[PDB]
């Protein structure tokens, strides 16, 4: 099953082959060695992080 | 929160 973890910020972003965003996630409590690329549909109510990254 | 792969 999936595990929800708390996000600290978004570090970078890219497109998948289907034109949807994927986001490089800094996880709360962890450093840059644990960053993972996550598709947008993994994210729950993360619009503010996305706006903060695009804003910035 | 977000799912972690």
């Amino acid at each position: 099953s999936g595990d929800l973890y708390e996000v600290e910020r978004i570090v970078d972003k890219r497109k998948n082959k289907k034109g949807k965003w994927e986001y490089l996630i800094r996880w709360k409590g962890y450093g840059s060695t644990e960053d993972t690329w996550e598709p947008e549909h993994h994210l729950l109510h993360c619009e503010e992080f996305i706006d903060e990254f695009n804003g910035l | 929160f977000a799912l972690k792969s």
